[PDB]
């Protein structure tokens, strides 16, 4: 029996902020105990100020993502192009999740934005479609390693609504770093997109791998 | 397929400063059985991509096959099929890439691994692999099978990261690509004496070697 | 005749985009996946597609597993004038961060309501769909669904893929005038019960000893409520749902 | 009787005298086309096509009236323009499977046998219209050079020479004083002169013209079908002109 | 009256030698408004006067956007325009999503032709009958194409369809080398389009409802200029 | 070019795939009344446990016919494959016999059938339907 | 879609009468003639074999064909309708009957499938009725002899002695005053070679008419022996040879 | 065709608590080449298991007056494989009023074998004659066939295949071919628990009627 | 002339007549050449008049005379493009019978085929008649040399010897004549020279003024293979009488 599935590491996480987003993952490309590529991003912008990163099998995520992009590429065409929401983006996510429910997609999904108020926002869908936001998500191997380092260093009820871009920058780099120490799949970059009203924006930092 | 009947072993690739280098052995074993000698697993498209493929052979002619009808497609009705409207390596990737995914999705795909090299109009110079799953990935070394473990740590022993690359010249790339073959052939039961090279440089061209052999080997540590 | 000269002239075979589902699915003609009234839904081409479905869905990342609604205890009951529908808000330890509380009610109009327990992504994605369909036929007749249609509408849906994965039990709770208040089980078996009283979870005994100890007809709306949350309380962050002609109203705690 | 009157509006009918007028309706709008001789030399074919002028906003290098099949065969028509861009995208699909398949050039025979069972499935049924083209083609294989005109019928021929168009008749008079004065062979060279004598002959009608000429032969193009530079053009324009007058 | 007899159908040729349907399909053109389309060695625009019903109603819409790097404005019917854009967008993306490959403006014109040609040759259905203006960029430079519906693509370097058309053709003839020899000023080569256009007016003046303006170039993306936009150009 | 039939398989589902039987108060659901198949037939029961050699029978001088129809293509041209089809089309869309099911001589003379029997020829093998109308319904594709 | 049906080729005539069906029957009433003998023991089935052109093989046309080994048919009206509707009915008499019951279908059933296959030819969107009208002898064990004439409109009536072609009504007349219920299959022979020899224009001998006939079984045309129950074929071809030395007694 | 119905039905029957009927499942098989025809032998007794049924079963099909088969196997899937074929050869020499040719035969048993992949279980030695010659044939249940001048099949089929490496020849006349035949299957018979009672002869000659006896050997 | 319908599609006109089918008929001799074929003791010979009134027509290209197997051959009389239709059809039928049957395919059979064929032409309304004439010629292992004719309407027969063409009659009573005078269904001849020589000598004695090496057409049939001869073949044969 051929296996159609697989697994290729890494970890991603998601933070809403009272202006902004933050969208983050490490850069590397990992085999079983074998490195396929040092620098392989997992976080792309997917069109109007949307941020989108599928975790896990990466097959699955680039067909996911490639099939998102067309579907906004259809709905910009379809309705004068208009600018396609945050919510909207999520439900058309949880559709073509779902539509793989008898084969569905090895990848767990994180979104961000910002919604109609302004107000960062944050998606996160499992691998048949369910959905939910939420003001902060790690998914991969290393969640277990991140959580509880944002929940140590930051408060979510000092309080998450007064964190500025360059608080939440430092609190991702310095769990990223600490997951690095601990787990040996994570390393080798840190690839962040902050998503706000001007755009989107990415920085990049160099792990402990080299 | 279930599983491949005829099979390659490794195709390693590296980027320099102009451009990249690609090569890969000529056998076809059948099981533990050297059975084919003089298998062409280096196929170049257009004047400028070159793409390596391990695995079914089978399967490896029919990618051949394909990328004929291509190459033979582009031409209907372009009249500068030679000129500026050529095939991009990027083009050739990204169709193999969705063509090894259908196919997956499928059930039914090719036991292979794919490198596609080359350099592209601007003189970007292009690398990237696919497998059986779809899974596809940039570096600027790559390596399939037993190379993808003996002969990657000595082609990222040169290009390191992607700020080595401008420091990188042919001369040393081509010299570290014959002795990571020379490993592979030291340390690989179904590898082959024989190898082909490729050499995509956006001012010379593409140089393509054959018949070239596993030199300076030592072998009188013994008695 | 045409057509037939195209078919026999010559890459797109190998893509198989020949076909009009796969042209469909990835987005290349049009918008036209994302307008099917009726989901199309994936299905390896093997034959034996159920067992590979199960084999797979039992094997190891926690996130790439397919989310379970977990087993809490929910109740509903129809006493004079409405439905109260009780669940417990009792989140589950998890990495992640809620901005608001767990929605284990799906509010599928403003006149019905429904619960999860069993699989999230079945139940919303379904339930979603159970309410474009009321929608509709509210609009093609011009008057409200009835509950038992909406509830054999689900029933028969989740009846056609019966077998092939699907796991989840819904109760539909609705207000008519025609018919009154009304509380339907719908199961993935297929299975459809009408019902005065429905207790489920994970402790459900307790909770509907505790209704019939104190469970009559001619209640009141603040009687109702607290017998709800005591069924609750009692079964273990009590939400409660007041269904009535007009609509549903949602109480935290009261 | 021209006109078959009860017999003419429909595709695949036999008139009592047992003819399709719709496909001498289909020869009629051939005949109202433009002339394109095509001609058989020693070890190649020479393939000449008269060009009306048109406005200046065309681009020069995006508009060629003889059309290229495959790289050792060229093709000219005259009819309708739709009719002959779907004859030549036939051609070169049967071109490229006959290549894929048995990994050698088509010859032409066989790719105008292909080409003739196209041309005549379009006369069975009553859904359908006859080609309103007449194409004259050719090219070279191992067995040589080979020159054919296929018909709205569907029925082809190898020619020594072959002109269609409003000047056919002119055209085919001098391709026949030039088969005479020629019982043994003619060269390349000459070929191309005498194209393009015959083409500047074939325009007795007012309004001005240009010249396009095409080869294929072994000694000159290697076999392979080629346009005519500056210089070759230049001289049969010339010699054109001093035979004219 | 014996033209009567056979236009029919377009499988059917008159005794002459003639077909009546396409030629039908082919004057229904000049039913349109008038569009100019003209190219330099680094831009090509497009220029459309709109049409409303009356004073209450709104302007058509007779430049489409296609893709990215290709667009293109519709004269005659408005179904078969809808159904040839509709085409056009699909191959574009089909193209994109397939090689990551832009779709070459030649390589458009062919397909339209491919397509309308069948329609001209077989029973049940008619032929187009829209005249198009395709503008586009790609590897090979800047490029303009005229598409006329029986099948037929022409590459030329400005032209004109749709009603009392030859005004401006005759104009963009006669200052032919003037525009052609424009490159890096988009400002310059859309008033020389505006200039040629205002030569098919009769009775009308141009206005910031009923002037449309497409462009695309080297570094220019399909932009379109509608109401105020254009009225720096009026 | 294939003498065993390939991708027999589903590739995707849904409750609208019978376009014929489908209800009227929901369109988006099957009719179970007029499908007439037992009542208790789900659609997902027929994507498992079915006879391996089923869809090698089913469709078997399909593929027959394709592979000639290729051998044509690659031998002939286009054109031979084109009329064949347009042939045995035309004699198909011709006939209509509600009620009757065996096929027509021209049918068998072009498939090249006139002295040859298999079992489908020996076996050729209600409340609602299975009448004239629904029959002309189905054709018209009213 | 125009394209999903098309109109009838056979209607009704404002009188009550279908045209095709009439003109088809005025094309067999153009065909050379055929006829039929019932007899006790046997019946006879006899025609004239045409021939346009005098270098053609009269032997590789038979105007006679063998349906089973104990039915055969013979046709009146266009030869290639009859060569279509010979094939189909053997094939026909195999699928039907001997694939499912083992044995050999009856006349009459045989006839009525002919007949249903015919009829359907009538009621159609693009063919038009066959224009043949045919005349079937067979033999069965429940029924004894029997002889069937077959109309284009599909309908079918058994017959004592029958004619059909040109001069059907003057082979009618003829046989009507030389039937009797104590013929012999021999004089049914004689009958219907005088009744042939007033009809044929032309030379009159064995190679320019062609007879059958159903009698006794033949074990020796069997082809192999040492089964008893496996009964030998009943219908047989008359040879020019016996045809002559007839018309010479 | 053939129905597919009451498949999963039977499986869960087969599964649960019932017990499929079993088939008949037919035995010595053997076929000799003499210069001018060929022999074809069988042996009568079947046996339902160990219980012999009868003592006298006709093993021996017809294809054709001059072309005859003996199958083992599944006795069913035999007799309904050799009668569609025959009806085939009959109607195909109806068409081309023709003696039928073994080739044919041959060509239709293959391709229709091979069309079920092995579900039908009929392994067939087929023997006749035609206007080219004496044609002796074995056909497996995959679809492959075999060509030889003596052949055995069935449980008993090595002795019989001994008994023919000892006693064959080239030349060999009709006597001889059925002695050697009979022999072959006397061994079986004798040699073997699955063959008994009298032997089925069926003897081809070219120009000649088929010769069938029945209980040769008393 | 067909007064209603019968114009266009294959029905019945009032008298029993099928218009279309005699148009296609006469559709058949505008090509205004005659073929001829006879039987040798063990071969068959046909003979076409080749006709090039333009001298910028390439001859060698020009041939009514078909190969559809190895053992037999094809003259068609009437247009090519129908006539190159049906030799492919036939090619088909004859290799398809090869494979399906075990054997190859015999003269009869293939003419049957196409007769069967051209019946279905014949009767649809939407499918039309081919306009041409077809003769199967080969030396069957059974029947020994054959020719069999099969016409538009749907009619096959075989023929002692046979003439196609617009002067078919003169040809036709003049075989009938020598084989009255012979008493010989066939040609006593044991060499397929001599037959084509007779061949050649009867179409001059019947059409007139004789003809050359480039204005005929001939093709043998044997047990073994069929072939065209060519022009030097041709020429030879006309020298010896």
């Amino acid at each position: 029996q051929f296996n159609p599935y697989g697994d290729n590491g890494g970890t991603i996480l998601g933070i809403a902020g009272e202006d902004f987003a933050v969208l983050a993952g490490d850069t590397r490309n990992i085999t079983d105990y074998s490195i396929n590529s040092r620098y392989e991003p997992k976080v792309f912008d997917c069109g109007d100020n949307i941020v989108m990163s599928a975790n896990g099998f990466a097959a699955d995520g680039d067909a996911l993502v490639k099939r998102f992009k067309n579907s906004v590429k259809w709905y910009h065409f379809d309705h004068n192009d208009k600018k396609l929401s945050i919510n909207s983006a999520a439900r058309n996510i949880q559709h073509l999740l779902y539509g793989k429910r008898f084969f569905p997609y090895y990848v767990h999904t994180i979104i961000a934005g910002l919604d109609e108020d302004g107000k960062g926002a944050v998606y996160s869908f499992d691998p048949v479609g369910s959905y939910e936001r939420e003001q902060c998500r790690a998914g991969g191997a290393a969640a277990s390693l991140i959580m509880p380092f944002l929940d140590n260093q930051v408060n979510f009820k000092k309080p998450l609504k007064y964190l500025s871009v360059e608080e939440v920058i430092k609190l991702v780099r310095d769990s990223f770093t600490s997951a690095t120490e601990r787990h040996i799949q994570v390393g080798d970059g840190l690839e962040i997109l902050i998503v706000t009203k001007d755009g989107v924006r990415k920085e990049f930092y160099e792990l402990k791998r080299d | 397929t279930q599983q491949p009947i005829v099979t390659g072993t490794s195709v390693i690739s590296m980027k320099y400063d102009n451009g990249v280098i690609i090569a890969a052995d000529n056998l076809g074993s059948y099981g533990s059985l050297l059975r084919f000698n003089g298998v062409e697993r280096l196929i170049p498209v257009g004047d400028n991509t070159v793409v390596g493929i391990s695995g079914d052979i089978s399967d490896m002619q029919h990618i051949e096959r394909l990328l004929k009808d291509l190459v033979t497609e582009n031409a209907y009705d372009n009249p500068l099929a030679d000129a500026e409207e050529a095939l991009e390596p990027s083009y050739i990737f990204e169709y193999l890439a969705t063509v090894m995914y259908q196919r997956r999705s499928k059930m039914n795909p090719l036991w292979n691994a794919i490198i596609v090299a080359g350099v592209q109009s601007n003189g970007d110079q292009f690398l990237r692999y696919v497998n059986l799953l779809g899974v596809t990935y940039s570096s600027p070394t790559l390596a399939t099978g037993f190379g993808a473990h003996m002969a990657n740590p000595l082609l990222r022993k040169v290009v390191d990261r992607e700020s080595d690359i401008p420091k990188t010249t042919v001369q040393v790339a081509e010299e570290a690509i014959v002795n990571a073959m020379r490993v592979l052939y030291y340390r690989d039961a179904r590898s082959s004496r024989n190898f082909s090279l490729a050499i995509i440089d956006k001012n010379t061209g593409l140089t393509f070697k054959k018949n070239l052999q596993v030199e300076n080997m030592k072998w009188d540590f013994a008695k | 005749m045409q057509a037939i000269a195209d078919s026999f002239s010559v890459l797109v075979k190998e893509l198989q985009y020949d076909n009009e589902q796969n042209l469909e699915s990835d987005f290349v003609t049009g918008a036209s996946q994302f307008q099917r009234l009726a989901p199309s839904l994936t299905v390896p081409p093997i034959a034996s597609p159920q067992q590979f479905l199960r084999a797979h869905t039992d094997d190891r990342n926690p996130d790439c597993k397919i989310k379970i609604a977990h087993g809490t205890t929910t109740l509903a009951f129809r006493f004079q004038g409405g439905i109260i529908v009780a669940v417990d808000s009792r989140a589950t330890a998890g990495n992640w961060v809620a901005s608001q509380t767990v929605k284990k009610v799906i509010e599928i109009n403003p006149f019905l309501l429904g619960t999860m327990a069993g699989g999230a992504a079945d139940c919303q994605f379904w339930e979603t769909w159970l309410g474009s369909q009321c929608r509709l036929h509210e609009l093609r007749e011009k008057e409200r669904i009835s509950v038992a249609a909406a509830s054999k509408i689900l029933s028969n849906l989740v009846y056609q893929y019966k077998g092939a994965g699907l796991s989840m039990g819904t109760m539909i709770c609705g207000y008519t005038r025609k018919e009154g208040p009304t509380i339907y089980y719908v199961d993935s078996d297929g299975t459809r019960l009408k019902g005065d009283i429905f207790c489920v979870g994970s402790g459900q005994t307790f909770a509907y000893g505790v209704l019939d100890s104190n469970y009559k007809w001619d209640l009141s709306v603040e009687d109702a409520l607290y017998l709800g949350k005591r069924s609750i309380l009692a079964a273990a962050s009590v939400n409660l749902y007041h269904v009535t002609e007009d609509g549903w109203i949602y109480h935290g705690n009261h | 009787t021209s006109i078959g009157t009860g017999y003419d509006l429909s595709n695949s009918v036999f008139s009592p005298d047992g003819r399709n007028f719709q496909v001498e309706y289909a020869v009629k709008a051939v005949e109202n086309g433009t002339t394109s001789i095509g001609i058989k030399c020693n070890d190649g074919v020479v393939f000449a096509v008269e060009k009306l002028i048109t406005s200046k906003l065309l681009v020069p290098q995006k508009n060629v009236k003889i059309q290229v099949v495959d790289r050792h065969i060229g093709c000219v028509y005259s009819g309708l323009i739709p009719d002959g861009r779907h004859l030549v995208n036939r051609g070169r699909e049967e071109a490229a499977s006959f290549k894929k398949l048995y990994k050698t050039p088509i010859p032409i025979p066989a790719f105008a046998d292909r080409l003739g069972q196209y041309v005549q499935a379009h006369t069975l049924y009553n859904s359908v219209r006859p080609f309103g083209v007449s194409t004259i083609f050719g090219g070279v294989d191992k067995n040589g050079a080979h020159l054919y005109m296929l018909e709205p019928s569907g029925s082809y021929w190898g020619y020594k020479g072959a002109a269609t168009g409003k000047g056919r008749q002119s055209a085919k008079a001098e391709l026949e004083k030039l088969v005479d004065h020629h019982p043994e062979g003619l060269s390349a060279r000459e070929a191309v002169k005498q194209a393009a004598k015959i083409i500047y002959l074939a325009h007795e009608d007012e309004k001005d013209f240009e010249l396009e000429i095409s080869w294929c032969s072994l000694s000159e193009t290697n076999g392979l079908h080629k346009f005519v530079k500056g210089d070759l053009l230049q001289e049969a324009i010339d010699f054109a002109q001093k035979e004219i007058n | 009256m014996f033209r009567n007899n056979y236009d029919g159908d377009t499988v059917t040729f008159s005794p002459t030698g003639r077909l009546f349907q396409v030629e039908y399909a082919l004057e229904a053109i000049k039913q349109g408004s008038v569009t100019v389309g003209l190219r330099s060695n680094t831009h090509a625009v497009l220029v459309a006067l709109k049409r409303n019903a009356d004073e209450l109603s709104s302007y058509q819409k007779k430049i489409i956007k296609c893709d990215e790097h290709m667009g293109l404005s519709l004269a005659g019917l408005a179904p078969d325009a809808r159904v040839l854009s509709n085409y056009l967008r699909q191959q574009c993306n089909y193209s994109s999503l397939v090689f990551n490959r832009k779709l070459a403006v030649e390589r458009a014109g062919h397909l339209l032709c491919d397509k309308a040609q069948k329609n001209t040759q077989s029973y049940g259905g008619r032929p187009y009958g829209v005249g198009l203006l395709i503008i586009g960029y790609d590897k090979s430079g800047a490029h303009l194409l005229e598409f006329q519906p029986s099948g037929n693509v022409t590459e030329l370097y400005g032209t004109a369809i749709g009603a009392r058309s030859q005004g401006a053709k005759t104009y963009l003839e006669r200052t032919l080398d003037t525009f052609i020899k424009i490159d890096g000023n988009p400002d310059e080569l859309i008033k020389a389009g505006v200039e040629a256009i205002s030569q098919s007016l009769r009775d009308e003046s141009l206005t910031v409802d009923n002037l449309s303006i497409a462009i695309v170039g080297k570094d220019t993306p399909f932009t379109i200029y509608d109401g105020e936009a254009v009225a720096k150009y009026i | 070019m294939n003498i065993v039939p390939q991708d027999t398989f589903k590739s995707q589902v849904s409750t609208d795939q019978d376009k014929s039987v489908l209800s009227s108060a929901v369109p988006s659901l099957p009719d179970t009344l007029r499908q007439q198949e037992g009542g208790a037939v789900p659609l997902s029961t027929q994507l498992n446990d079915r006879h391996p050699l089923e869809s090698t029978l089913k469709n078997w001088e399909t593929t027959q016919r394709q592979r000639q129809m290729e051998q044509y293509r690659q031998i002939f041209g286009i054109a031979e494959p084109m009329k064949r089809t347009m042939e045995m089309e035309i004699v198909n869309r011709t006939d209509f016999n509600p009620l009757s099911t065996n096929g027509s001589i021209h049918r068998d003379i072009l498939l090249n059938k006139e002295c040859s029997i298999d079992w489908e020829d020996v076996y050729p093998g209600t409340m609602v339907g299975d009448d004239v109308h629904s029959k002309i319904e189905k054709q018209l594709g009213i | 879609m125009t394209d999903r049906y098309s109109f009838s080729l056979t209607t009704f005539s404002p009188s009550g009468k279908l045209g095709q069906i009439d003109y088809a029957l005025t094309a067999v009433k153009q065909g050379v003639t055929s006829l039929g003998i019932k007899a006790t023991n046997g019946v006879v089935i006899a025609t004239e074999k045409k021939s346009s052109s005098p270098l053609a093989m009269s032997e590789t046309l038979s105007k006679v064909s063998l349906l089973t080994p104990d039915i055969g048919a013979v046709y009146s009206g266009m030869g290639p309708d009859y060569r279509v509707l010979v094939d189909k009915s053997r094939k026909v008499a195999h699928t039907s009957y001997k694939r499912i019951y083992g044995e050999y279908p009856p006349t009459k059933l045989l006839v009525s499938e002919v007949a249903k296959i015919m009829q359907e030819a009538t009621q159609s969107g693009g063919v038009r009725p066959f224009g043949v009208s045919l005349l079937i002898a067979g033999h069965d064990e429940f029924n004894g002899f029997s002889l069937y004439q077959v109309d284009p409109s599909g309908s079918y009536f058994p017959w004592k002695a029958t004619a059909i072609g040109k001069g059907s009504v003057a082979a009618k007349t003829f046989l009507e005053k030389r039937w009797n219920d104590e013929l012999e299959l021999e004089d049914a022979i004689h009958i219907a070679l005088l009744t042939l020899k007033e009809s044929v224009e032309g030379e009159f001998n064995g190679d320019t008419i062609e007879l059958a006939i159903i009698g006794d079984e033949n074990p020796d045309l069997l082809g192999y022996t040492g089964i008893p129950t496996d009964k030998g074929p009943r219908f047989r071809k008359l040879t020019s040879q016996e045809i002559n030395d007839r018309l010479e007694a | 065709g053939l129905s597919f119905d009451n498949y999963q039905r039977n499986n869960f029957l087969a599964e649960n608590s019932h017990t499929q009927p079993k088939a008949t499942s037919t035995t010595t098989i053997v076929g000799v080449k003499f210069n001018n025809g060929v022999v074809i032998a069988a042996d009568t007794r079947s046996t339902q298991g160990p219980i012999v049924a009868d003592k006298n079963c006709a093993k021996l099909h017809r294809i054709s007056p001059k072309i005859w088969c003996a199958g083992a196997g599944t006795a069913a899937d035999t007799e309904a494989v050799t009668q569609l074929i025959g009806s085939n050869i009959e109607l195909h020499s109806l068409y081309t009023s023709r003696e039928p040719r073994v080739v044919s035969a041959l060509q239709m048993l293959k391709q229709h074998l091979f069309k079920y992949q092995g579900h039908i279980g009929a392994y067939l030695i087929v023997a006749g004659v035609d206007p080219t010659g004496s044609h002796l044939f074995s056909i497996h249940a995959h679809g492959s066939t075999d060509v030889g001048y003596y052949l055995s099949l069935g449980s008993g089929s090595l002795a019989a295949m001994a008994v023919l490496e000892s006693h064959w020849k080239q030349d060999l006349t009709k006597e001889e071919a059925i002695k050697l035949a009979s022999d072959a299957i006397q061994a079986g018979i004798w040699n073997d628990l699955g063959s008994g009672s009298n032997v089925d002869v069926c003897v081809m000659e070219i120009g000649k009627d088929a010769e069938y006896l029945r209980n040769y050997t008393p | 002339s067909a007064a209603g319908y019968d114009r266009h599609i294959t029905i019945f006109s009032p008298e029993g007549r099928l218009y279309q089918v005699e148009y296609a008929f006469k559709a058949t001799n505008q090509t205004n050449i005659n073929s001829l074929a006879v039987r040798g003791k063990d071969c068959t010979v046909v003979i076409s008049q080749k006709k090039v009134p333009d001298k910028l027509l390439d001859p060698t290209t020009v041939s009514y005379i078909f190969c559809i197997s190895r053992t037999i051959g094809m003259v068609v009389n009437g247009p090519i493009p129908d006539a190159r239709n049906a030799a492919l059809r036939a090619k088909a039928e004859a290799a398809e019978f090869r494979y399906k049957y075990g054997y190859d395919m015999p003269c009869d059979v293939l003419a049957k085929r196409m007769a069967n064929l051209s019946q279905i032409y014949t009767q649809r309304a939407y499918m039309r008649p081919l306009g041409v004439i077809l003769t199967f010629v080969s030396v069957d292992e059974e029947l020994g040399p054959s020719i069999y004719k099969t016409d538009p309407a749907g009619y096959y027969v075989g023929y002692k010897a046979t003439a196609t063409g617009p002067k078919q009659q003169e040809i036709t009573t003049n075989l009938e004549n020598h084989f009255k005078k012979s008493k010989i269904d066939h040609i006593n001849e044991e060499s397929w020279e001599k037959v084509v020589e007779f061949a050649i000598t009867h179409m001059i004695d019947a059409l007139g003024t004789e003809f050359s090496k480039n204005d005929l057409e001939v093709g043998v049939a044997t047990k073994d293979k069929f072939f065209t001869l060519s022009a030097e073949n041709i020429e030879e044969r006309l020298v010896a009488i």
